[PDB]
């Protein structure tokens, strides 16, 4: 059965000293994940999931409309874990290859900075904002931002639900909300029969998420509390995130080639 | 006092199989095919599977492993065990996707199931507190009766000459004399009420004159005469003085634990037009057309009737595929021989239109193109 | 040797015999295991898998629990020990602890089918598609072989109107 | 400017009995309603949704993704307030003429007591699930168990239309639905008092399991119109 691991520096027994203490940290991950655990469990309590990990499982119930319901607890068990692990004790200074990287991609660090903070709480809902590296078979290692909703996978072998765009208010009737349609219609359509939109190297490596934030509501709704006022809430919650980034981490899961 | 060795084995996964239930009751007095058998209507082996990694071995957790020819390829991976080693020191298997895949198709239209109703529709779901129970008291009179639905004696009008023969005189037959201590002890009821009765404002009863005077007195009403055999052996009530007893109780649960649904009252939200007015409909076959006073459909691996009305007057050879026309379950019940009967109901243009949006059938599409 | 008696040899035999055959093992259980899949027999097609990983399943298996158990998936054994416990340590009867045990596993099992409905719709409110689900592709299957029967059909249709023709004769061409 | 409204009997301190407490409730309506409002107090700011009430600007501004932002809190801010404003002091009975339908459209109320708390707990996403009312071929007065999702909005008027008044009455093989009953499954009404649930103790299950016993049935009838056999 599917067990709970401990966090990466005792975060559950201290946990970040100026981004959540410890008794948010413990019913963030140590009480959530063992509820999403005991939910997965039973569910490939007794199927071929029983002994697979939680990214295989993502991958192999992406699509199966039957499966669904195992999808959410298997992607929502990695994000989650998955974003508290790139989280740092400490401040930790950027690298200069990171660095330099994306002032190429997005202009500055801080253009990246409220262009992720934005995109969380331009959402209003929970899900995960993702630093993706999208690298095609010829073009170079370009940098991109995705925004996933409540349990979404960035992978391009999940791209069935990658649930990038609500589609109650994004599918209306004026030009943009057309075109979203058409895309909405156009995915399903092919996915349904098969069909392949965008082409996509073998082994799933045009992207590779580094860098996660999850914003959901259990994470910050206790220790920064509604945000009534400004005071607090879900957007310092993105900010203070910005102190705590282990960017030698982030550069390492990049694996940028040498261009320097 | 068990060995350790014969604890692990009850315990074990295959000491866990269960039996192999008898098939579907059908007509006892009929003709069958020998040489050969299709699909069964409910299944009656279990349905195996294996990992992944040990169904490119063979490896199901049985006698010995099966061959990777017929076992590997599919997508899932099932199987029925008729004989875990015969005669011929083979393990007689045999692919079970005829109904593994059968209950998931009807699991996709999520329909619960009702109790059957005579011809103002009103679907009664199965699994209530008032209707399914099967344990039961002697305070219980016929008035409860009609709730239940397992009962432990036999539909006298089903059972043929012959099993009726062997019903009187092999189970009723021996019985009198338990039977007579069955009317005393209603007797000794009756003594009480008077008494009590009076007190406001028990005997023992054991006497052979009231009883055999008891019974003479209920030869002119035969009617209350029943209702106390009845509950002696617990048969199913046959005349109104009404529980669907018309074609008999069930051989199974009402159930049978194909869909454990209890209400279809929902309003699945569509994503852009919003919530729908009925549910998505169900491609279904043509088979057995008119010209058979009826015609049948194909609905999700099922057969049943068609809607109360082309497709179904004639054939027609020149359609590749066969005859395919959407169509919309309205109700689903298990009759009494244990047959999954749908009611299904034609179903509507827009619907139809709608549902193939999400596929890319649509020839015009409905959102942004649709001018009116 | 005597071989080990799983249940009270008959006791007015007087002249016994297969003194020396292995006898049939048979638990409280079986007659249980009976009455349930022949009142849900569709459990039946729910997929189940006896292959044992490391054969410790049933050291986590308390019954006094519930019906959700470490382990072992939801399914009719699941009542059946169960109920088992309930008929003797609680002391019901058959009938009492079945109905138990019976309603506790309906309330479970119907959480899980209103799950895959909403877990699909849920996914589309969000841009979430999907792929073929069984039910069409079980409508595809049937008509490749729908169309293999229709040429079988025409084939000894065709055929069998020789034998007629053939049965009288025309050879003479009048 | 859109105000703060008063809860229904004062639970604002008092709070329900058994359901919510007083820190629950003030975190719940008190702090997230105001928030909500505030920042729609800056998107409607002199502009045609000024003094156009929370239900207007839901369908006014009805998928749009230039609006989404104002559709969003409109929509939150909407039925946050409905969820409350269904909330009795303590357990009343149930009438007898919505007994009735209850009994024709579910088969009993504990089918119905399933069917919106199984619906709630088997979400696993920020919703209302609503009981609505509505017509259907065979059944005048039909009731029906509807989730709502992320932000989607029961009333039909905030989905797409067609054209030839140009818009339709309804969706595409939508129809028209009365919202008689929420609930809100967010985690700023839940989390804090029931926790997260690990173990089946407490958690969204124990919470939907108490908003059972303190449904207002009384206003739930009013609502529900069983005298309009047909509607339009």
């Amino acid at each position: 059965q599917h067990y709970l691991m401990p966090l990466r520096d005792n975060f559950e027994q201290e946990g970040i000293r100026n981004f959540l203490s410890p008794g948010s940290v413990n019913m963030a991950y140590t009480e959530y994940q063992t509820f999403i655990l005991e939910k997965l469990n039973a569910l490939v309590v007794g199927t071929d999931f029983e002994q697979k990990d939680t990214k295989s499982i993502v991958l192999a119930t992406a699509r199966d409309p039957e499966l669904a319901h195992v999808f959410n607890h298997a992607s929502m068990a990695h994000n989650n874990h998955f974003f508290f692990d790139h989280l740092s004790p400490v401040p930790v200074k950027m690298g200069d290859k990171l660095f330099y990287h994306i002032n190429e991609n997005f202009g500055s660090v801080d253009t990246l900075r409220d262009e992720m903070i934005g995109t969380a709480v331009s959402m209003f809902g929970p899900g995960f904002v993702w630093l993706v590296r999208t690298q095609l078979p010829g073009q170079p290692v370009a940098l991109r931002v995705m925004a996933t909703y409540l349990a979404g996978s960035p992978y391009p072998g999940a791209h069935w639900r990658r649930q990038e765009m609500d589609a109650q208010t994004s599918i209306g009737s004026s030009p943009q909300g057309l075109s979203n349609g058409q895309r909405f219609f156009e995915r399903s359509a092919a996915g349904f029969k098969g069909n392949k939109l965008e082409p996509t190297a073998p082994g799933g490596t045009d992207l590779i998420p580094i860098l996660c934030l999850n914003t959901w509501e259990y994470a910050w709704l206790r220790e920064y509390g509604t945000g009534v006022g400004g005071m607090g809430g879900k957007l310092a919650y993105a900010q203070s995130w910005w102190n705590m980034i282990d960017w030698a981490k982030v550069e390492e899961e990049a694996r940028l080639e040498t261009r320097i | 006092g068990v060995s350790p060795g014969g604890a692990l084995l009850r315990t074990s996964r295959m000491f866990s199989l269960p039996p192999v239930i008898p098939p579907p009751p059908g007509n006892k007095l009929q003709m069958i095919s020998e040489r050969a058998s299709a699909t069964e209507a409910y299944p009656t082996h279990q349905v195996l599977t294996t990992f992944e990694s040990s169904r490119s071995r063979g490896d199901w957790g049985l006698k010995r492993p099966l061959p990777l020819k017929s076992t590997t390829g599919t997508t899932y991976p099932m199987v029925k065990v008729k004989e875990m080693d015969s005669l011929e020191q083979i393990t007689d298997f045999t692919s079970g996707t005829q109904h593994g895949l059968t209950l998931k198709k009807f699991q996709a239209l999520n329909i619960p199931i009702s109790t059957p109703s005579e011809i103002r529709p009103v679907q009664r779901s199965v699994f209530e507190a008032d209707t399914d129970v099967t344990a039961f008291s002697p305070d219980e009179q016929i008035q409860e009766a009609e709730k239940r639905w397992k009962f432990s004696g036999p539909w006298l009008a089903g059972m043929t000459p012959g099993e009726f023969k062997e019903y009187l005189a092999k189970t009723v037959r021996p019985k009198r004399a338990e039977f007579r201590k069955f009317i005393q002890k209603k007797i000794a009821a009756q003594k009480t009420e008077a008494a009590n009765r009076e007190l406001q404002e028990k005997p023992e009863s054991i006497t052979d004159d009231e009883v055999t005077e008891y019974l003479r007195r209920l030869r002119n009403d035969n009617q209350v005469l029943y209702d106390l055999v009845g509950q002696f052996l617990d048969l199913a009530p046959l005349k109104p003085p009404s529980p669907y007893g018309g074609r008999g109780p069930p051989i199974t649960h009402p159930s049978a634990g194909i869909s454990y649904l209890r209400t279809a009252a929902y309003l699945n939200n569509h994503p852009i037009y919003g919530p729908q007015k009925s549910h998505p409909p169900v491609q279904a076959r043509v088979l057995k057309p008119r010209r058979g006073n009826d015609a049948k459909i194909g609905v999700a691996g099922f057969v049943a009737d068609g809607p109360l009305g082309s497709v179904m007057d004639k054939f027609d050879p020149s359609i590749e595929g066969g005859a395919k026309l959407w169509v919309n379950v309205d109700k689903a019940t298990v009759d009494s021989t244990g047959r999954v009967q749908l009611t299904v109901s034609d179903a509507k243009a827009t619907d139809v239109l709608i549902a193939k949006e999400l596929i890319g059938d649509a020839r015009e599409p409905i959102f942004g193109s649709a001018p009116k | 040797p005597y071989p080990i008696q799983h249940s009270p040899p008959n006791p007015r035999a007087r002249k016994p015999r297969n003194l020396f055959r292995p006898t049939k093992i048979v638990y409280p259980e079986d007659e249980l295991r009976r009455d349930f899949y022949r009142d849900h027999p569709w459990e039946l097609a729910r997929p189940r898998m006896i292959i044992e990983l490391d054969g410790k399943d049933a050291r986590f298996l308390d019954w006094s629990k519930g019906l959700r158990q470490r382990g072992i998936p939801l399914s009719g054994e699941s009542v059946v020990q169960r109920q088992l416990w309930l008929m003797e340590n609680q002391g019901m009867t058959k009938q009492e602890a079945y109905d138990k045990a019976r309603h506790e596993f309906y309330k479970l099992r119907q959480l899980e089918q209103m799950e895959r409905r909403i877990a699909v719709e849920e996914a589309r409110m969000v841009g979430g598609y999907f792929g073929k689900d069984l039910l069409t592709v079980g409508m595809e299957l049937e008509n490749k072989t729908y169309e293999s029967w229709k040429k079988w059909a025409t084939t000894e249709i065709a055929r069998q109107e020789s034998a007629r023709a053939s049965m009288y004769t025309n050879v003479v061409d009048n």
